[PDB]
RNA sequence: AUUCAUAAUAACUUUUCGAAUCGCAUGGCCUUGUGCUGGCGAUGGUUCAUUCAAAUUUCUGCCCUAUCAACUUUCGAUGGUAGGAUAGUGGCCUACCAUGGUUUCAACGGGUAACGGGGAAUAAGGGUUCGAUUCCGGAGAGGGAGCCUGAGAAACGGCUACCACAUCCAAGGAAGGCAGCAGGCGCGCAAAUUACCCAAUCCUAAUUCAGGGAGGUAGUGACAAUAAAUAACGAUACAGGGUCUUGUAAUUGGAAUGAGUACAAUGUAAAUACCUUAACGAGGAACAAUUGGAGGGCAAGUCUGGUGCCAGCAGCC
RNA sequence: UAUCUGGUUGAUCCUGCCAGUAGUCAUAUGCUUGUCUCAAAGAUUAAGCCAUGCAUGUCUAAGUAUAAGCAAAUACAGUGAAACUGCGAAUGGCUCAUUAAAUCAGUUAUCGUUUAUUUGAUAGUUCCUCUACAUGGUAUAACUGUGGUAAUUCUAGA
């Protein structure tokens, strides 16, 4: 393969946000697909954007490939890419961490298991502990 | 608590089942354009039959009706887009005057034997079918693609596709190995 | 059913929002507020699927409770604030200001205006009143309540608040040979010159209205909404001057749009 | 259109409301007191308007039944006056008084395998049948009644009592309500996972932040619906129509490609699958398509073979 | 968009009904099953009975902090369990048993009324012929420690 090219249309400024909103696509002729953190890098290198402040979430490639059309949009000052910014992505492009979690029916049950209990319960455990004690 | 994506049917059985006449044309017609089976022809004449009657209560209405001209104009210049009419018969009457020959005509699979490519209607369908045919630069792999007047000049082969060049199939690309494999050494 | 209703949802929401009918199960539920639901226009929406600033609602959230969009210069903060009509939405970051007018077609449309001409706003004053204390008092479509007005001004006419105070500037009469919206019913969003209005004693004083190219035709008094002087309205009219074009010349113009 | 809005007088009231609240800012004045004053907001607050609603309400419109022709008024049925009660109109109730009210233009009664509508099937029309079910409206949480709180409930993922079920036991007492999401039993001709998540659409809350079996995503899923793989071309030899065209053959040749496998990347909340694609992947019992039919309706046998009987010919065929 | 064909039928003609044909966003069931998009689904009989889990909770600069909680301005100042306070829990979602002028649809009415919330306006008058206004008083939870009950989201007394 020689080349992808990639074509920003649709550009809407916002600075309610401090970003740029657009439409990529890329030709690719040959190779398979976009390696999407290479877009990154070159959207980066295409405005001036330091590319962990970009991201670009919509990709799909047309039928009988060669073009790939998403939507990807860049942020200033990558503090507002860490602000107004969903945490999903930005775990997804490792400026962020996933935390870990008991999964929704484990939460739901120790919810409804501290539900039956009316203050800190060190009342209840002093007293479960002295009355199993004799 | 969600919409319905709405549907239905685009093809429509026959009232008489097994009429001989009935049978014998419709196979005359799979046999000269190479179909799958019945449910082409019936889909043709269930378009045929939503747009004889659209011309049927247009023409009852009448005529310098506002309503008459604007979905008049509408459906001929459709019409005539896809190239079913001819350029100079913008009329009603000959509108109602069409034949399912007059749609099977100008499909895919017709116009892509008919521009020479395939000698041979099968062998332009079973050419579709394995992703061979660039319209302008789309690939397309459905026979009745029912091509545009206008976009009858750029049906050509894909980007892929070794008749369009770059890097021949899995079955040649064996063969030539074992000939640098075998014969090679 | 056991109280008041919360919940909106699409199929049921107003036909004018062009709500895509998938892409979820439910429609704004526009909050109580000056205008009514059922012919009124969400913050999310205007700012979601208009300008297409936002993308989700989360966004048009964090949009907002940066104490950015304000309505009638006043900040608001909630996602379906219920902008109506005649109002004055701005946004500070992009010095941009609007107002809120009908299209032709019959939904709403985004009319971008000056900075100057977004520091007043028509009212329909729909009645009038000896208020507590012994004070006249109008109140408008809008839910303003101006206290002194002057005294001529009468029911089902037109003031002109501005933004600041109140304290409504010059304001205009009712009769022949004044310019007319109309925001309701199958006219809605048509202006033109009132040349008659019968009154039946009872209700629905119905008013007739001619156009600009002679189109007479006739509405309830409650859609009009006159604007001022025939051929001097006070406001920006939207794109088009409100003609309401039949849809073959609507082809005809459309298809003169292509080419070139 | 008013005894309307509003104003005035005389009073009256277990005298309602008229800020003992909070954050962020450090401004100004001089008699320099830690004196005076002052911003930007938050939360309340009486009344009126507005919005969200609510409740009553005018006209007109429903399926079958006359083997339902009289019905309502003892115990309100229709009307008057006055009171009570309600947010309020009102026989809504009470006291008294009138004798009315509905109907062959079908009252009243009975039946419904009846929730109503937008709508669905049915293409000459009008119609005939359906509408439990994605939207609007009503009703109900095993049956009834009653009720607290609250702006809003005659609420049942609130309470009390009774009835029918039924659980737990230390036998003394206690606790229930899937016609929410799964799922179980039963019933049937007849109907899916005790999965993942709030990323989306929205909603609630003091609230950008939490929560949501609302909802979305996957699993089962031939309810239904859309598009169309299971082969294509050549060469040889004959059969033809006839020097170019079709058919046949245990004749032959190389092409093409996805069903599948799968680096990868897109996709996603995370995944699966689709879109793209490295590499592999077709020579017939392969990667093999079935379901119905053949006297006429109604399309296609002047087929083949086998079994059983004959008081029929032959004689063991 | 508008075609019908067999049984009665012994030779014919009609009345006539039966059968055959086709559609179903209409249920079930049999055989077979490769691909892409799309996706209804315990309604019908039992509004029958339910094991277990989950489905309603909520915090900002801005009501209450001495958690003998976690950190890091001598009243406090950061974060932040429990509990008080405020709000919500009357929306959803499910089902179709009741219901035949009842519901419901279109169309009016409120000069016959209730409405937290939202939006807009709105309140120099208060005890007063001896007085806190540079600011009145009580409790009570949470908490500490003392206990019962087989058991309950039981709670007793300090």
């Amino acid at each position: 393969s020689d080349a992808v090219t990639i074509r920003t249309r649709k550009v809407i400024s916002n600075p309610l946000l401090a970003r740029k909103q657009f439409v990529v696509d890329v030709l690719h002729p040959n190779r398979a697909n976009v390696s999407k953190d290479e877009l990154r890098e070159k959207l980066a290198e295409v405005y001036k954007a330091e590319k962990d402040a970009v991201s670009v979430f919509g990709f799909r490639t047309q039928f009988g490939g060669g073009k790939s059309v998403g939507f990807g949009l860049v942020y200033n000052s990558v503090a507002e890419a860490k602000k107004f910014e969903p945490t999903y992505r930005l775990v997804r492009y490792g400026l962020a961490e996933k935390v870990e979690k008991a999964s929704r029916q484990q939460r739901k049950q120790k919810k409804n298991r501290d539900k039956k209990i009316f203050g800190t319960g060190k009342r209840l455990a002093k007293k479960v502990a002295r009355r199993n004690a004799d | 608590p969600r919409a319905p994506r709405t549907y239905s049917k685009t093809y429509s059985t026959p009232k008489r089942p097994y009429e001989s006449s009935r049978l014998d044309a419709e196979l005359k017609l799979a046999g000269e354009f190479g179909l799958k089976n019945k449910k082409e022809i019936y889909r043709i004449s269930f378009q045929l039959s939503k747009i004889r009657r659209a011309a049927r209560d247009l023409l009852t209405r009448d005529e310098k009706d506002p309503k008459r001209l604007f979905e008049g104009n509408a459906l001929i210049r459709r019409l005539v887009r896809v190239g079913v009419l001819s350029e100079d018969k913008k009329k009603l009457d000959y509108v109602l005057a069409l034949k399912v020959e007059d749609f099977l005509e100008r499909r895919l699979q017709t116009q892509v034997y008919k521009l020479g490519l395939a000698k041979s209607v099968h062998h332009a369908r079973v050419l579709i079918t394995q992703r061979h045919i660039a319209v302008g630069k789309q690939i397309v792999n459905i026979p009745s693609f029912m091509v545009r007047l206008d976009s009858e000049k750029h049906i050509d082969f894909a980007p892929t596709s070794p008749f369009g060049g770059a890097r021949p199939g899995r079955v040649a690309r064996r063969n030539a190995a074992r000939k640098a494999e075998a014969s090679g050494e | 059913a056991r109280g008041p209703k919360k919940h909106l949802k699409r199929l049921a929401a107003p036909h004018h929002w062009l709500l895509d009918k998938l892409s979820g199960c439910y429609a704004p539920r526009p909050s109580a507020g000056p205008h009514k639901l059922r012919e009124s226009l969400p913050l999310i929406v205007f700012l979601r699927n208009r300008l297409k600033y936002a993308l989700n609602g989360r966004e048009v959230k964090a949009i907002l409770m940066q104490r950015h969009v304000k309505v009638d210069g006043k900040v608001r903060t909630d996602t379906t604030y219920p902008a109506g009509f005649m109002d004055v939405i701005t946004l500070d970051a992009t010095n941009e200001n609007f107002r809120l007018v009908y299209d032709v077609k019959g939904r709403f449309a985004v009319h971008r205006i000056t900075d100057e001409e977004a520091s007043y706003k028509l009212g329909k004053v729909k009645k009038v009143q000896l208020g507590k204390k012994g004070v006249p008092y109008v109140v408008t479509h809008d839910g303003r309540t101006i206290r002194y007005p002057d005294p001529n001004i009468k029911v089902n006419d037109t003031v002109k608040i501005d933004l600041a105070s109140g304290k409504i500037t010059d304001f205009i009469k009712f009769d022949a040979g004044k310019l007319v919206y109309v925001t309701g019913g199958r006219n809605l969003g048509r202006i033109g010159t009132i040349v008659h209005k019968e009154r039946h004693d009872g209700g629905f004083d119905l008013v007739h209205i001619k156009d600009s190219l002679d189109n007479t035709f006739v509405t309830r008094l409650n859609n009009v909404f006159v604007i001022g002087e025939q051929g001097k309205p006070y406001i920006s009219l939207p794109k088009g001057k409100g003609i309401k074009l039949s849809i073959a010349e609507e082809r005809d113009r459309r298809r003169a749009q292509q080419g070139l």
